[PDB]
């Protein structure tokens, strides 16, 4: 690696992304996919364990053929009446398939196998990047499509994603599979309301941003791969710990916390319409996301009870390992409900 | 009637292989201040009959070789490429007239080496293995370099008919407005066959040919076929891309035979460089064409892409 | 949509399930993807030269550049991972 | 249909030589079969193999390359139109642009070939 | 001159076309006299199939795959 | 739906040209020269109304024109035609490169007796301006309704009213 | 920069002349007198027929004959 | 979030490969032209919504230029019947 | 004076991968591609797509299939070479899509197609070209249109491409 070179790659994914993002043309935007991914394989493996050269390949692999399934439903649009833009697809299969394709592309129930592993495999920096930014093309497509989405798909995905994918996580005590399925669950909702009104989807997306970044931010401060680690920090120093259980209750949806007004929103918005029970059928899965993560926050207290916290351990000098926003998005992911007249500000 | 046409482009060419190889000795022979074959026929010209129904008649002799499939796919595909390969070359008139033409011949080019690997491959010793595979990286490094050339000095053509290029020679020989990349794809042309300087060899070497020429007997000869046929084109297309004659028509049998002897006289100097010089080691032949051609090849092209808007000469597309 | 679109679809889909249903080896995986690939060349090529629609044959083209350079980064992933084990 | 008539033909010749080959050392007028063949041990010719990333790094190039030169091919009919700054500008762009990556391939590690 | 000569000799092919579809299909099942199917009518370009058709299959040999491998 | 309605087998069937491409191009060439008041006038026609079944008429009339071309090159320069047309029938995409001395040697025929200059390469292009009597068609082709499009947001706007209007939060 | 190029001309010949060629071949195309007449060329060949248009009511030129002179003319080309 | 930039910039990007309609290299009209033409003039300021509901008529008229599903199975059933009328002897006009 | 032939080869295509995509090996991989791939050729040319035709004839015949081929070759040696195993749901889906392609070539009459995928329409009858465009190929042109049109398209390709060179080299581990 040079550290220019990183530089030239990650300038190019986020150039695939913009592209992505602006162009009106179909060809154009599987360019922006085909970029993405011939440019995140470099940013995944950077230091050189085959852990992640065998995950790094388990996203190739699934990355690249949703990709070409993409191609193939954009195909079918030119057959049906056809002409190359970005708009409704005049198709119902054509958007069956690019539904599943864009659910493969983020992760989503049927296709969500690969997320966890590879979200293991591959080192923190690249936890960082998989789990958000690349989250970020999917989503500007489907607000394009939406109108041709046949409805039965993408909410059924959605509720799949968040029972299977929530539900899970459950005897895992590794960080990066955890995050991988709290992903799943986000995605689940972001999805779940793509087809009502859009805008809490773009929001649900932000602040889910916000999230995993505090998140993997506080990991890359205290480095830590499992529970185990959090507590040893929790003996270390206190701070940045609560900051990962405040985090991680904000990624439950905890009242008080800014975590709790997506949940919030999409729930007036959905329920303003006539399904009341699928909600609720969320709220239920969500309930079990939460008290998962609470067994994570029994994983501390003070006067503790024997955890085994060792020695060495305490040290005389700072650490000066560089940490680039941390305050101001732990700050802006804990105590933002008391805003949200803001929402619109969004959309 | 067409069927005519078929046998008459075909036959000859495997007439022409068999002596070609006489001319090949002799030429050789008496370069090397020696006398060829006088011995079998008058001057040599039953050479090749003993060359031929001998070299058949010895027993297949070896090994089993673990692909059925492969082993007579290779020799079917080499041949059967060297001979379609002949199809388009323009001669007073083509016998398949093709729009594209030029670039369908690199096409076909670019998938002769199939018969390396599979070859190569199916020898189930592992060492005729490695052998074949880097002869495939010659042969395809060579294949990047050619198509650029054929795609520069192409665009004095102004399309791909291969027709058109007989009449762009009409003035002036093509090698005049480019000598230096005609130079380099002369060169170019030894590569694929490996010809001296680039064949490998005997004695101590990687002994690609060892199993390679050894092996498959009468196939053998077949290998042996595509490559000399196939020498014999690259001559041919040399002889039409960078030089020609004037064809006056109601008598094309004139253009005919200006063109062979050309084309003739470019093979014979063939087979005279392969006396004359050693042989590059390896990397210094692979990495000799990254080094050097390739670069040059870039700069000779960008310049035939600026220049003709340049003089404000760019070709006629019909 | 004729039959000549069926059957290609019919080759696509035996290339997918083919994708999915073996994970023995990988590069017979990476192949098959390729394969579909390839009809998907097909289609785009068929269709835009059946409605003459000129200004878009380039599908074909820059649909099949990324056939390579994508593939290539496949294969060298695949290098890569042998030499883990084997 | 005339083209395949010789691809016709010209697959014919080949099977038909193919097949005399084969047939006429075992048509011939004595065959006789003895010595033992070993596949047997792995230092006859070279031994084992551990495949070089070399040669695998000139096919891939040999990719990317190829890549460039047909995005390059077509370029004989694009040199005529009615916009030739643009022409000049991304035929020199696109070619130079091969040679970028040539250039920093060159620079690198990469080649350099005794290893 | 091609052009005049061209568009007369495919209104008249199409026009034959049209008289024995009417001598074939009397019977029940009417679709009556030859129509367009589209919803707007107005002239547009023969498909080639409705053209060359129950043509004795010859010529559309040469006229619809003809010209792709030359003469 | 609807029924197309194409013209009498008799409206068809007006003449004949009937020659070979070879001959054709060159002594089209001349016409071209010569003739062109009724056929580019056609093409404005069919051009314009586009329904060939429209206009064919007028390519009645520009048939009219190359019969009677045709005709006078027959009884006034005859030989030289033949000559020339068949020189330039050896083809090969019938160059006009190959055979010029009997391009000068009928151009000779006909300007020494007939006339017409040739027109050479300032011949065409330079895009011709013609009158027809018939009025141009208009709402050509099927030219539908209009979509009765939607109205646009026009006023001043002032401060919402109590703010996000939501379960609580007033301004 | 005179020892420099001397040097790398006196080791590298081929890489010199080929980064001679390309510079050459990136400048050369801007100052010659040329370039302008292979544009007008380029447009001068019609592929597609010139279609006429309503005449009456219009401003003269172009002219309906082909010989009269009033429309473009390419002679520049017949003789040059 | 799809931005529009080119439109803000004032620059074309993928507009000229967009639709069938646009200006050709050399312009050659596409097979189903004429019907783009009405199907875009149709459609062109509504919102899509709608779109749906009032210009299907024309819009159905270019797909059937485009597949040419009604009109093939038109053919066909002229061949279905001219099949049986084999054996019943309806001759033949043509040479 | 079948002229199917474009049928034909869509079949033919068709079995390549159907009989293909079975069995442990990619030795015999490169095999079923390149046959379906020349084949491929074969319907593309059919259309009239020359050009097009010849480069699925060039890049991906040769580059890709040769390379595959080589790294095949390369990776892997074949001491046995055998017939191997799992061709069997391969022809039993040779006949399932030999009475399923039979059924679409067969149902082809008026419109035949799918309940699964999109619609189809079938029949024994094709629609092709006319209305002669004087030295025009009508695709060559479209490329001519890459270079002039193509600005934003070559730039991104390009682009994607000499990425494509330093991503995989750094994957090869210059360092
Ligand atoms: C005579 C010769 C003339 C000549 O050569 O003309 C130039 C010639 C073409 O001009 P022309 O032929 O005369 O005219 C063509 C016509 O204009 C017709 O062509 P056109 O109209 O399509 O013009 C296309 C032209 C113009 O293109 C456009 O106008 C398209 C604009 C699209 C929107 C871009 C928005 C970018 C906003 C970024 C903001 C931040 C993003 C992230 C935010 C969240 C962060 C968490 O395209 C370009 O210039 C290439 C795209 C450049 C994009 C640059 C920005 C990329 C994103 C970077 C993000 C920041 C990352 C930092 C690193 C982070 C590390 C942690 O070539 C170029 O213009 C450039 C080609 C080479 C580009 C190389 C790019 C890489 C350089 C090294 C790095
Ligand atoms: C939307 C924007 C989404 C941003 C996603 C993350 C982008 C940064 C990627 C960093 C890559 C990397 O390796 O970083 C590692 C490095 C540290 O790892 P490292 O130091 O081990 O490696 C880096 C190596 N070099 C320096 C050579 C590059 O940085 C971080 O980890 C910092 C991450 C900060 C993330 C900030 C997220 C802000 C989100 C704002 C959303 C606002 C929405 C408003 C909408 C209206
Ligand atoms: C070598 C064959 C030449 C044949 C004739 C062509 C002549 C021009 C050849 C290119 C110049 C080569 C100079 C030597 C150094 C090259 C280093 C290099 O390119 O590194 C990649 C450089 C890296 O630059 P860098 O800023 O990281 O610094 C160099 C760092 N090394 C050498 C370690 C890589 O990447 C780029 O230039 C960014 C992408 C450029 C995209 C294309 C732009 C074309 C011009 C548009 C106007
Ligand atoms: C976190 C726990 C959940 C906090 C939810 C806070 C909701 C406040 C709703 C106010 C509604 C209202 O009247 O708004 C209009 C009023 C209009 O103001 P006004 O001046 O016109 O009249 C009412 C005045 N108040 C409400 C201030 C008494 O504006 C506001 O309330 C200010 C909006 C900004 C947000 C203020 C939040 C205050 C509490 C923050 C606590 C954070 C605790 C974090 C954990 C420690
Ligand atoms: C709801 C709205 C909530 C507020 C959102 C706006 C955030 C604005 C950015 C805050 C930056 C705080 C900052 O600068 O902290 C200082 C610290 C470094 O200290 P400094 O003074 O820079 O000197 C270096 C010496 N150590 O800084 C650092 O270490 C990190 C520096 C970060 C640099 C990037 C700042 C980006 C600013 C623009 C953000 C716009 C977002 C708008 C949309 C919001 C949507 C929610
Ligand atoms: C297990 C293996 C079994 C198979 C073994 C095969 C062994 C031999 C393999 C090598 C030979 C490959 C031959 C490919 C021929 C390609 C022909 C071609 O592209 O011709 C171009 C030409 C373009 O015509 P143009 O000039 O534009 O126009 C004429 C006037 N309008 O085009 C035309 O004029 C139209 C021609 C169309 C004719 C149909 C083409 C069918 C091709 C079928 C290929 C099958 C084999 C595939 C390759 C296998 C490789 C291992």
């Amino acid at each position: 690696m040079n550290p220019i070179i990183l530089i030239i790659i990650l300038m190019t994914v986020m150039l695939g992304t913009i592209i992505v993002m602006i162009s009106t043309h179909w060809l154009l935007i599987w360019i922006g996919f085909e970029m993405n991914m011939l440019a995140i394989i470099p940013i995944m493996m950077k230091k050189h364990n085959p852990r992640a050269t065998e995950a790094s390949t388990k996203y190739f692999l699934t990355q690249s053929t949703a990709s070409m399934l993409l191609m193939m439903a954009i195909i079918i649009n030119l057959m049906f009446s056809g002409q190359w833009t970005v708009m409704k697809l005049f198709n119902p299969m054509a958007s069956m398939l690019m539904t599943m394709a864009l659910a493969m592309k983020l992760g989503m129930a049927p296709f969500h196998f690969w997320v966890p592993e590879v979200t293991q495999g591959i080192p923190l920096s690249s936890g960082l990047i998989l789990l958000t930014w690349q989250k970020l093309a999917p989503m500007s497509v489907l607000y394009q499509i939406l109108p041709s989405i046949n409805l039965d798909l993408i909410l059924t995905l959605s509720i799949l994603s968040i029972t299977i994918g929530g539900w899970g996580g459950l005897n895992q005590t590794q960080l990066r599979k955890i995050m991988a399925y709290s992903s799943i669950a986000h995605m689940g909702w972001m999805t779940a309301v793509l087809l009502y009104n859009p805008t809490m989807t773009l929001l649900n997306l932000i602040i889910y941003i916000i999230m995993t970044s505090t998140m993997f931010t506080l990991f890359m401060a205290n480095s830590t791969t499992t529970t185990l680690s959090l507590s040893h920090t929790w003996n270390k120093a206190p701070i940045m710990t609560i900051l990962v259980l405040i985090t991680l209750l904000s990624m439950g949806g905890l009242p008080p916390l800014s975590g709790f007004m997506p949940k919030w929103m999409i729930i007036q918005e959905m329920t303003k319409n006539d399904s009341i029970i699928l909600p609720t059928l969320m709220a239920i899965t969500a309930l079990l996301n939460l008290y998962f993560y609470m067994r994570l926050t029994y994983s501390t207290a003070l006067t503790m009870f024997p955890s085994t916290n060792n020695m060495k351990m305490k040290w005389q000098f700072p650490t000066t390992k560089r940490m680039t926003l941390l305050p101001t998005m732990t700050v802006l992911s804990t105590m933002l409900l008391p805003l949200t007249p803001i929402l619109s500000i969004l959309e | 009637m067409f069927m005519i046409n078929v046998l008459t482009l075909i036959i000859p060419i495997l007439l022409a292989v068999a002596f070609l190889t006489l001319v090949e000795r002799k030429v050789l022979g008496y370069m090397q201040f020696r006398k060829g074959p006088n011995v079998v026929g008058p001057y040599g010209l039953l050479q090749p009959i003993a060359d031929a129904i001998k070299l058949f008649i010895k027993e297949p002799l070896r090994p089993a070789t673990s692909s059925i499939s492969m082993f007579i796919l290779a020799p079917i595909l080499a041949l059967t490429l060297a001979l379609t390969m002949w199809i388009p070359l323009p001669m007073p008139y083509p016998l398949i007239n093709m729009n594209l033409g030029v670039l369908f011949m690199l096409a076909m080019s670019s998938l002769a080496v199939y018969s390396i690997l599979w070859s190569g491959w199916a020898s189930n010793s592992k060492y005729a293995l490695i052998g074949a595979l880097r002869a495939v990286a010659q042969t395809i490094s060579y294949e990047v370099t050619l198509a650029i050339i054929l795609l520069s000095v192409l665009l004095m053509n102004g399309s791909f008919t291969l027709s058109t290029l007989i009449i762009t020679q009409e003035q002036v020989w093509l090698i005049f407005p480019a000598w230096p990349l005609a130079m380099m794809w002369f060169i170019s042309t030894l590569a694929e066959t490996n010809r001296a300087p680039f064949d490998l060899t005997e004695g101590e070497s990687e002994l690609v040919s060892g199993f390679n020429v050894e092996y498959a007997a009468g196939p053998f000869a077949l290998f042996f076929m595509a490559e000399y046929a196939n020498i014999i084109m690259m001559n041919i297309f040399t002889t039409t891309l960078f030089l020609g004659a004037f064809h006056n028509p109601y008598m094309p049998e004139l253009y005919t035979i200006n063109f062979t002897i050309k084309s003739l006289l470019l093979s014979i100097t063939f087979l005279w460089i392969r006396a004359s010089y050693p042989r590059f080691r390896y990397d210094q032949l692979m990495h000799l064409l990254w080094k050097n051609f390739l670069p040059l090849t870039l700069a000779l092209c960008m310049w035939h892409v600026s220049l003709p808007i340049l003089l404000s000469s760019i070709p006629p597309q019909t | 949509m004729s039959l000549v679109y069926m059957n290609i679809m019919m080759a696509f889909t035996v290339s997918l399930t083919g994708l999915l249903m073996y994970r023995s080896h990988l590069m017979s995986s990476l192949l098959c993807l390729e394969g579909m690939m390839l009809s998907l060349f097909i289609l785009a090529t068929l269709m835009i030269l059946n409605s003459h629609f000129t200004l878009a044959s380039m599908m074909p083209i820059i649909l099949l550049v990324f056939a390579a350079c994508e593939a290539a980064l496949g294969l060298s992933l695949l290098v890569m991972v042998s030499n883990t084990y084997g | 249909m005339n083209l395949m008539i010789t691809l016709l033909t010209n697959f014919t010749l080949a099977t038909l030589l193919v097949t005399i080959a084969f047939w006429l050392p075992q048509l011939n007028v004595y065959s006789e079969k003895t010595s033992p063949y070993e596949c047997g041990f792995d230092p006859m010719g070279s031994a084992r193999l551990p495949f070089s990333m070399k040669f695998f790094l000139v096919a891939i190039t040999f990719l990317l390359f190829d890549l460039e030169i047909a995005l390059l091919l077509p370029l004989p009919w694009a040199s005529q139109t009615t916009n030739l700054n643009t022409m000049l500008t991304m035929a020199l762009l696109l070619i130079f642009l091969l040679a970028v990556s040539l250039a920093y391939e060159w620079t690198q590690k990469g080649l350099e070939w005794t290893e | 001159l091609l052009q005049a000569e061209k568009d007369r000799r495919v209104l008249q092919m199409l026009r034959e076309n049209l008289e024995e579809e009417a001598t074939i299909m009397k019977d029940v099942p009417g679709w009556k006299v030859g129509e367009s199917v589209f919803h707007t009518t107005r002239w547009v370009t023969p498909m080639m199939g409705e053209l060359y058709g129950l043509r004795t299959g010859e010529e559309i040999l040469s006229s619809t795959y003809g010209f792709i491998w030359y003469t | 739906p609807g029924i197309v309605e194409l013209p009498s087998l008799e409206d068809l069937k007006v003449q004949e040209v009937k020659v070979s491409s070879s001959v054709l191009k060159a002594a089209a060439h001349h016409y071209g020269a010569q003739c062109d008041k009724p056929n580019k006038e056609f093409m404005l026609c069919r051009w314009e109304e586009k329904d060939p079944r429209r206009c064919l008429e007028e390519g009645k009339l520009v048939n009219q024109c190359a019969l009677e071309f045709f005709r006078q090159i027959k009884r006034h320069c005859a030989e030289p035609f033949t000559e020339y047309w068949t020189c330039i029938d050896y083809s090969g995409l019938q160059l006009f490169r190959r055979c010029r001395k009997e391009q000068a040697q009928f151009d000779k025929c006909v300007l020494d007796k007939l006339g017409w200059v040739r027109p050479d390469l300032g011949e065409l292009s330079k895009v011709t301006k013609v009158k027809t009597d018939r009025p141009l068609p208009e709402n050509p082709y099927h030219s539908r309704a209009r979509p009765e499009p939607n109205p646009e947001v026009e006023g001043d706007l002032k401060p919402a009213r109590h703010g996000s209007r939501l379960f609580f939060w007033t301004m | 920069v005179a020892a420099f190029l001397k040097n790398v001309w006196a080791k590298e010949p081929v890489l010199v002349a080929s980064f001679a060629i390309a510079g050459l071949a990136v400048i050369l195309p801007t100052l010659s007198p040329y370039t302008k007449y292979s544009l007008m060329i380029n447009r001068a060949t019609p592929y597609n027929y010139p279609v006429p248009l309503r005449d009456d009511g219009n401003m003269p030129d172009v002219p309906s004959h082909p010989q009269d002179p009033q429309g473009p003319s390419l002679e520049w080309l017949k003789r040059l | 979030p799809f931005f529009d930039v080119q439109k803000k910039l004032g620059v074309d990007l993928d507009h000229w490969m967009t639709i069938q309609s646009a200006e050709q290299p050399h312009r050659i009209p596409a097979r189903c032209h004429a019907f783009e033409k009405e199907w875009i003039e149709c459609a062109h300021g509504i919102g899509s919504i709608r779109a749906e509901k009032e210009c299907k008529i024309e819009f159905e008229d270019f797909r059937e230029c485009l597949l040419r599903q009604k009109t093939m199975k038109r053919l066909n059933a002229i061949k279905r019947q001219r099949d049986k009328l084999i054996k019943e002897g309806k001759y033949t006009p043509p040479p | 004076m079948m002229t199917y032939i474009v049928f034909i080869l869509s079949i033919i295509f068709v079995m390549g991968f159907v009989g293909f995509s079975s069995k442990p090996s990619p030795i015999y991989g490169g095999l079923g591609l390149i046959v379906s791939g020349g084949v491929g050729c074969g319907i593309v040319l059919n259309f009239g797509g020359s050009f097009l035709g010849l480069m699925v004839f060039l890049i991906y015949l040769g580059g890709m299939m040769v390379v595959f081929g080589y790294t095949t070759a390369m990776a892997t040696e074949q001491y046995p070479e055998v017939w191997v195993s799992n061709k069997v749901v391969l022809g039993t889906f040779i006949t399932g899509l030999l009475m399923e392609f039979l059924m679409v070539y067969y149902v082809l009459k008026d419109k035949e197609v799918e309940i699964v995928f999109k619609f189809n329409g079938m029949g024994d009858w094709v629609i092709y070209d006319t209305g002669d465009s004087g030295f025009f190929s009508e695709e060559a042109m479209g490329i001519a249109a890459l270079y002039s049109y193509g600005t934003w398209l070559v730039i991104v390709t390009g682009w994607s491409l000499l990425i494509g060179v330093v991503v995989i080299m750094e994957i090869t581990r210059g360092n």
